[PDB]
RNA sequence: GAAGAUGAUCAGAUACCGUCGUAGUCUUAACCAUAAACUAUGCCGACUAGGGAUCGGUUGUUGUUCUUUUAUUGACGCAAUCGGCACCUUACGAGAAAUCAAAGUCUUUGGGUUCUGGGGGGAGUAUGGUCGCAAGGCUGAAACUUAAAGGAAUUGACGGAAG
C-alpha cells in the first residue's frame, strides 16, 4: 500500500482533490510521485538519451550512468526527468519518478481561426538552457511538429499536434536541448493574452477548505 | 618558441632578406 | 480561450497577481495566497469568510509584497492611514 | 471596515512607548521609510507606533483565517524571542519552532520535524533568513517582525518594531497573542483585561 | 514603491531636489530689496549677483559676488520680494 | 544624442512594465508620443495618462495596468505597402489574433487592423501586444 | 545599437560592407579568385585523364601502420604530375 | 581568466603611477601595487631595555622608537610570508587581519 | 582516551526516550535493566551502554541535557516556567506615574489623539 | 647600466649571483609613431535596485575649538542636491561560465553611428605601394599543411607553495 506523508498526498488519497488543475491552479508542490500516478494514470515514458559521466579518482575513473526521460499524456501534460545512477536501469527507473514530479500543463491554442479543438500554441514562446535556445512558433492545422527528432518527441507527448521549431546553440547537447524545450512548452501559461484579461475571483485554497482532512 | 623571440628572429631575418636584394 | 462552438477549450485558467497582474505559473512556488479575516462588529472573527489576495513570487522576491499588502488593504477598507499614495 | 474598538487604546500606547517599540534603527532601508516618523538627534530613527498598531491587528487577522491552529508555525532564532514564541504557541495552539531551524524541514519530507505550515511568523528576518528562504519554496506566506534596518524580501506582512529590545520582542509577541485570541473570542472583548500579564513572554536570565 | 503619486510630490522632497530635476523646473534664486546702513532707498538686488552692486544713493557696494548667492555687506539689510 | 523620443518612450514603458510599476514618466512628450499612447489607450493596454506643460517639449505621466506584453518601435520607419503588412505582422507579432502594428499614415497614426479596414498604408511606427 | 548602420539612407554602406566581408569566407574566395582554374591540377574539373609515370608505396600516417598504394600520374590536359590513389584490394595489379 | 577585479593593483581613474624599488630585491614595482607595511619597532630589544636603562646617565630617559615604512613586491612579500595565498572566496576580503 | 562511540551513544538515549522512569542514577540497576530491555549480544557491549546511560541519567539531575527529551522534561518545565511578579515591570508604576519617553517622540504621541503625561528626556546626543 | 671584460656556480654556461663598465639614462633642436598604449569592455543617448563612504562646487543647519573677545574667520558636525573616481550586497535580467549596475532593457530579435572577426598554422610572412635617415610603421596574400587549436569551470594527479 501507498502511505502519503504530505498534505497533498493526504488529499489525493481521498476524493478531496481529483483534478490536477486544482494542484496547478494553486501551485501545490508535488513531492510524491504517486500523487501523479492516481491523478494522471495515463502517462508515457520514453528515454531520449543515456550517457556515461566519469569522475576522476586517485585510483582511476568512477563511472555513473545518466539517463534523460520524458513523460507525457498526449493531452496537455508533459514532464522531464534527468537522473544519474550507477546502473542504467536504476537511473531510468529513478528518472521516471522525477520526470513525473515535474509534469506541467500546456496551453493549446489556435493559429488564425478558432475552429475545432486547439491544435497549437497560443503564442510564440522560447526557452533557454545553457546555450540551446528553442523557439516554438504556432503552425497551421496541416504542418505537424516541424522540429528535430528529440524536440518532436517532447511535443508528441505534450499533445501539440501542429507547431514550428527553431533551435540555436549547441543543439547536440541533448540535456540542454530538452530542458530549453521544456522551458518553452512551460511558458504557454506565462504569457498574458487579451482573452485572459478579465479578473476571476480567487477560489479558496484546497488546503484551507479540507485542512481537517489535510492536517495528518 | 616565445612569441617575442619568434618576432625578433623574423625581424633579423627580414633585414637579411632586404640586404641580399640590394646586391642586385 | 474559447473555440467557435462555445465550450471552454481552456483548462487551468490561472489566477492573476493582485500587485502586478502577472499570471501565476503552475510551478510558481514563491507565490502565496494571503487570506485576511472579516470581523463582525462585536470584535469576533467571522468563521469561514475571508478576503483573498493572490501575490506573485516576483513581488515577493523584490520585497515589495509588504507594500502591495499595505496599498491593497488600504483601498479595500482593511487598513487606516498608514499607506499614502504620495511619497 | 473596522469597528472603532480596534483603535490603539491609550492604555496600549503607554505600554508600547515604555517597552521601547518606538525606537528604530539608525539607518532605514528604502522600504521602511513609510514607517519612520522622525529621527532622534543622536541619529537613530523613531518608529511610527501609531502605524504599528493596526499592522498587528492586520497580521493577527491573517492567523485567524486558518482553520487548523496547528497549521500556523512561529519561529525565533534570537534568544530574546525563544520564550515568547513558546508561550505564544502555548496560549494559541500554534506549532512553535524555537532556536535553530533545521534546513530541509519545509522541503525534505523524510525528515523528523517535517512540518507543512500554512503561515510562518518570524521574530527577525535578519536572524531568521532560513525560515523565510525555505518558505519561498513551498508556498507559505510569511509575517515578520521588522525593524527599520531589517530587510523586507519575501515578506508578505511586516510589523515594524524594535527587534533589539528585550521588552519589545515580548510585548509585540504579547500583543499578537491577545489580538488573535480576541478575534476567535477566547478573551471576552477588547475592553476585558487579559489573564496573561505582559511580564510573561519576556526572556529571563539564568539568575532569577 | 510600485505605486506612488508622481503628479503630486511631497513638498519636502521638492525643496531638496535639484532645480532642474523637479516636475517643472523653477529657480531657487530671488530678488532682494537691500536697505543700506547709510540711508533708506529701495534697490532690487539679485540673490546670485555677479556684479558688485552699488546704490544710486551712495557709491557703496552692497554685495560682493561669490560662487553662489551674493554676500551682503555688513550693516545692510535685505527683504525678499 | 537624443535621436528619437518615441524610442525613449516605449523603452521606459517596457523598463517599467517588467519591473511591475504601475506608472512611468515619459520625457520629452510630443504629438507622435501623445497620438501613439491614444492607440494604446483605446485598447486598454495603458491607463489614464497625463500631459505636463512646462512651457517646453513636455512630459507625460502614464498609468500602467499590467496587460502590456511588449511595446517597441521599428526603427527606421520602413515604408510599408498594403502588400508589405502581412510580412511585418508575421515577424513582429506573436499570434494572428492579437497584437498590433502601429502605422503612421496620411490618414493618421493607426494600427494595422484599422489600417486594413480603410485600406491605407504609410510608414511603420511600432508595435504593441 | 548593434554597431551597424540602420538609417534609411544607409543602404550603400551595407552593400559595401557585406561584399568586403565575403572575402573572409573561403568558399567565396576560392570561387572568385578562380584558384581552381589556376592552381588546381584538374583546373576546376570533375575528372581527368592522365598518364601513369611510376607506382609508389607510401608509409601511412599515425597511428595507422600500413602502405597506401598510389601512382605518379601526369595529366594530359595541362602536363601536371600529381599522385592518385588505387582503391581496391589488389587493384594495383590491374594498373601498369 | 580575470583573477581580481582590481587587477592586483589600486589604480583607477589614473594612467600612471611612479614605481618603487622592493626593499629586499631592489625590483621596480608600481607604488600602488607595492605591498606597504609601516612598522614602529623599539630601537633596543625588549630583553635589553633594563640594563641599558641602568647604564643611562639620565633618569627616566624615554628611548626612541625606529620608524620605517616598508615596500615589497609580490614575490618579495609572498616569499617573506608577509602576505599569504588566500582562497577564492577569501580574496574578496580586504579588511586588515586582527592580530595586534 | 575514553570517548564512547555513536553506536553506544544513540542506543543509550533511545532507552531514556522510552524507559526514563525505570532508569536510575545507579549503574548496577541500569546494568541489569538494559539486559531485559534491549537484546545485547555482547556482555562487554551491554556494560558500555549502561555505563553511559547512567551518565546520561546522572546528568539530568544537574539540569536539562541537550538533545534528549523523554516526554517529561518539557512537562516539568511547562509548569515550571510560569513565573511572573505581581508588577508587570511595564505598567507605568516604577516611574512617578508617567512616561520618561523622549520629548521629540512625544510629538508622535501628540500626533495621535492621546494625552499621556511625560517626563521628557532630551539627550540631544 | 644593454654591449664588453670579469670572480664564482655548473658537465657546460660568455645566464641567473658578484665587481667594473661603453651607448643610454638628463637636456636643447628634430625624427620615429609603436606597447598587456588594458577597463583586454568604441562613442553619444534614455530607463532599470538598494546602500554607505569620498573629491570639487553650491544650498540650509551645531553641547564644537579657534579668529579675538564675537560676528561678516576658518576647521569640524548634521541634512541636501549637481557632477565625478569608485566601492558593498542582490540578481528583476544577462552570460558557456568566470562574472556583469552593465557585459541588462538581445528569437518578446530595430535609439544613432564608426571600426573589426569568420577553424589552427603558413603569417603580419612574400610581393607591390606608401611613409621613415635608419631601425622600422601602414596596407597585405597565396601555395602548402593540418582535425583540431582555444575559452570557462569540475574531479583527480602533481608542486623545488601556504596553513
Ligand atoms: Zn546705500
Ligand atoms: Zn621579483
Amino acid at each position: 500500500g501507498w502511505t502519503p506523508v504530505t498534505k497533498l498526498g493526504r488529499l489525493v488519497k481521498a476524493g478531496k482533490i481529483t483534478s490536477v488543475e486544482q494542484i496547478y491552479l494553486h501551485s501545490l508542490p508535488v513531492k510524491e510521485y504517486q500523487i501523479i500516478d492516481l491523478l494522471l494514470p495515463d502517462l508515457k515514458d520514453d528515454v531520449m538519451k543515456i550517457r556515461s559521466v566519469q569522475k576522476q579518482t586517485r585510483a582511476g575513473q568512477r563511472t555513473r550512468m545518466k539517463a534523460v526521460v520524458v513523460i507525457g499524456d498526449s493531452n496537455g501534460h508533459v514532464g522531464l526527468g534527468i537522473k544519474t545512477a550507477k546502473e542504467v536501469a536504476s537511473a531510468i527507473k529513478a528518472a521516471i519518478v522525477i520526470a513525473k514530479l515535474s509534469i506541467i500543463p500546456i496551453r493549446r491554442g489556435y493559429w488564425g481561426s478558432n475552429l475545432g479543438q486547439p491544435h497549437s500554441l497560443p503564442c510564440k514562446v522560447t526557452g533557454k538552457c545553457g546555450s540551446v535556445a528553442v523557439r516554438l512558433i504556432p503552425a497551421p492545422r496541416g504542418k505537424g511538429i516541424v522540429a528535430s527528432p528529440v524536440v518532436k518527441r517532447l511535443m508528441q507527448l505534450a499533445g501539440v499536434e501542429d507547431v514550428y521549431t527553431s533551435s540555436s546553440g549547441s543543439t547536440r547537447t541533448t540535456e540542454n536541448t530538452l530542458k530549453a524545450a521544456f522551458a518553452a512548452i512551460g511558458n504557454t501559461y506565462s504569457f498574458l493574452t487579451p482573452n485572459l484579461w478579465a479578473e476571476t475571483p480567487l477560489a479558496a485554497s484546497p488546503l484551507e477548505v479540507y485542512a481537517e482532512e489535510a492536517a495528518a | 618558441m616565445r612569441d617575442k623571440w619568434r618576432k625578433k628572429r623574423v625581424r633579423r631575418l627580414k633585414r637579411k632578406r632586404r640586404k641580399v636584394r640590394a646586391r642586385s | 480561450m474559447e473555440n467557435d462552438k462555445g465550450q471552454l477549450v481552456e483548462l487551468y485558467v490561472p489566477r492573476k497577481c493582485s500587485a502586478t497582474n502577472r499570471i501565476i505559473k503552475a510551478k510558481d512556488h514563491a507565490s502565496v495566497q494571503i487570506s485576511i479575516a472579516k470581523v463582525d462588529e462585536d470584535g469576533r472573527a467571522i468563521a469561514g469568510e475571508n478576503i483573498t489576495y493572490a501575490l506573485s513570487g516576483y513581488v515577493r522576491g523584490r520585497g515589495e509584497a509588504d507594500d502591495s499588502l499595505n496599498r491593497l488593504a488600504q483601498q479595500d477598507g482593511l487598513l487606516k492611514n498608514v499607506w499614502s499614495y504620495s511619497r | 471596515s473596522l469597528p472603532a474598538s480596534f483603535d490603539l487604546t491609550p492604555e496600549d500606547a503607554k505600554l508600547l512607548l515604555a517597552a521601547n517599540v518606538h525606537l528604530g534603527a539608525k539607518n532605514v532601508q528604502v522600504h521602511n521609510k513609510p514607517y519612520v516618523y522622525k529621527t532622534r538627534p543622536d541619529g537613530m530613527n523613531i518608529i511610527n507606533i501609531g502605524k504599528t498598531w493596526e499592522k498587528i491587528v492586520l497580521a493577527a487577522r491573517i492567523i485567524a483565517a486558518v482553520p487548523n491552529a496547528s497549521d500556523v508555525a512561529v519561529c525565533s532564532s534570537r534568544t530574546f524571542g525563544q520564550r515568547a514564541v513558546l508561550k505564544f504557541a502555548a496560549h494559541t495552539g500554534a506549532t512553535a519552532i524555537a532556536g535553530r531551524f533545521t534546513p530541509g524541514n519545509f522541503t525534505n519530507y523524510i525528515t523528523r520535524s517535517f512540518k507543512e505550515p500554512r503561515l510562518v511568523v518570524v521574530t527577525d528576518p535578519r536572524t531568521d533568513a532560513q525560515a523565510i528562504k525555505e518558505s519561498s519554496y513551498v508556498n507559505i506566506p510569511v509575517i515578520a517582525l521588522t525593524d527599520m534596518d531589517s530587510p523586507s524580501e519575501y515578506v508578505d506582512v511586516a510589523i515594524p518594531c524594535n527587534n533589539k529590545g528585550k521588552h519589545s520582542i515580548g510585548l509585540i509577541w504579547w500583543l499578537l497573542a491577545r489580538e488573535v485570541l480576541r478575534l476567535r473570542g477566547i478573551i471576552p472583548d477588547r475592553t476585558t483585561e487579559w489573564s496573561v500579564m505582559p511580564d510573561l513572554y519576556f526572556y529571563r536570565d539564568p539568575e532569577e | 514603491v510600485l505605486v506612488q503619486d508622481l503628479l503630486h510630490p511631497s513638498p519636502a522632497t521638492e525643496a531638496k531636489q535639484h532645480k532642474l530635476k523637479t516636475l517643472v523646473q523653477q529657480p531657487r534664486s530671488f530678488f532682494m530689496d537691500v536697505k543700506c546702513q547709510g540711508c533708506l532707498n529701495i534697490t532690487t538686488v539679485f540673490s546670485h549677483a555677479q556684479t558688485a552692486v552699488t546704490c544710486d544713493s551712495c557709491s557703496t557696494v552692497l554685495c560682493t559676488p561669490t560662487g553662489g548667492k551674493a554676500k551682503l555687506t555688513e550693516g545692510c539689510s535685505f527683504r525678499r520680494k | 544624442t537624443r535621436t528619437s523620443v518615441l524610442a525613449d518612450a516605449l523603452n521606459a514603458i517596457n523598463n517599467a512594465e517588467k519591473t511591475g510599476k504601475r506608472q512611468v514618466l515619459i520625457r520629452p512628450s510630443s504629438k507622435v508620443i501623445i497620438k501613439f499612447l491614444t492607440v494604446m489607450q483605446k485598447h486598454g493596454y495603458i491607463g489614464e495618462f497625463e500631459y505636463i506643460d512646462d512651457h517646453r517639449s513636455g512630459k507625460i505621466v502614464v498609468q500602467l495596468n499590467g496587460r502590456l506584453n511588449k511595446c517597441g518601435v521599428i526603427q527606421p520607419r520602413f515604408n510599408v505597402k498594403i502588400n508589405d503588412i502581412e510580412r511585418w505582422t508575421d515577424n513582429l507579432l506573436p499570434a494572428r489574433q492579437f497584437g498590433y502594428v502601429i502605422l503612421t499614415t496620411s490618414a493618421g497614426i493607426m494600427d494595422h487592423e484599422e489600417a486594413r479596414r480603410k485600406h491605407v498604408s504609410g510608414k511603420i511606427l511600432g508595435f504593441v501586444y | 545599437g548593434k554597431g551597424k548602420p540602420r538609417g534609411l539612407n544607409s543602404a550603400r554602406k551595407l552593400r559595401v560592407h557585406r561584399r568586403n566581408n565575403r572575402w573572409a569566407d573561403q568558399a567565396y574566395k576560392a570561387r572568385l579568385l578562380g584558384t581552381a582554374f589556376k592552381s588546381s591540377p584538374f583546373g576546376g574539373s570533375s575528372h581527368a585523364k592522365g598518364i601513369v609515370l611510376e607506382k609508389i608505396g607510401i608509409e601511412s600516417k599515425q597511428p595507422n601502420s600500413a602502405i597506401r598504394k598510389c601512382v605518379r600520374v601526369q595529366l594530359i590536359k595541362n602536363g601536371k604530375k600529381v599522385t592518385a590513389f588505387v582503391p581496391n584490394d589488389g587493384c594495383l595489379n590491374f594498373v601498369d | 581568466p580575470k583573477k581580481r577585479a582590481s587587477n592586483g593593483r589600486n589604480k583607477k581613474g589614473r594612467g600612471h603611477v611612479k614605481p618603487v624599488r622592493c626593499l629586499n630585491c631592489a625590483r621596480c614595482v608600481p607604488k600602488d601595487k607595492a605591498i606597504k607595511r609601516v612598522t614602529i619597532r623599539n630601537m633596543v630589544e625588549a630583553a635589553a631595555v633594563r640594563d641599558l636603562s641602568e647604564a643611562s646617565v639620565y633618569a627616566e630617559y624615554a628611548l626612541p622608537k625606529l620608524y620605517n615604512k616598508l615596500h615589497y613586491c609580490v614575490s618579495c612579500a609572498i616569499h617573506a610570508r608577509i602576505v599569504r595565498v588566500r582562497s577564492r572566496t577569501d580574496r574578496k576580503i580586504r579588511t586588515p587581519p586582527q592580530r595586534k | 582516551g575514553r570517548v564512547r562511540t555513536k553506536t553506544v551513544k544513540r542506543a543509550s538515549k533511545v532507552l531514556i526516550e522510552r524507559f526514563y522512569p525505570k532508569l536510575t542514577l545507579d549503574f548496577e540497576t541500569n546494568k541489569r535493566l538494559t539486559s531485559e530491555i534491549a537484546v545485547i549480544q555482547s556482555k562487554r557491549l551491554r556494560n558500555k551502554i549502561a555505563g553511559y546511560t547512567t551518565h546520561l541519567m546522572k546528568r539530568i539531575q544537574k539540569g536539562p541535557v541537550r538533545g534528549i527529551s523523554f516526554k517529561l522534561q518539557e512537562e516539568e518545565r511547562e509548569r515550571k516556567d510560569q513565573y511572573v511578579p505581581e508588577v508587570s515591570a511595564l505598567d507605568l508604576s516604577h516611574t512617578n506615574g508617567q512616561l520618561e519617553i523622549d520629548a521629540d517622540t512625544a510629538d508622535l504621541v501628540k500626533s495621535l489623539g492621546f494625552k499621556i503625561p511625560v517626563q521628557t528626556v532630551s539627550i540631544s546626543a
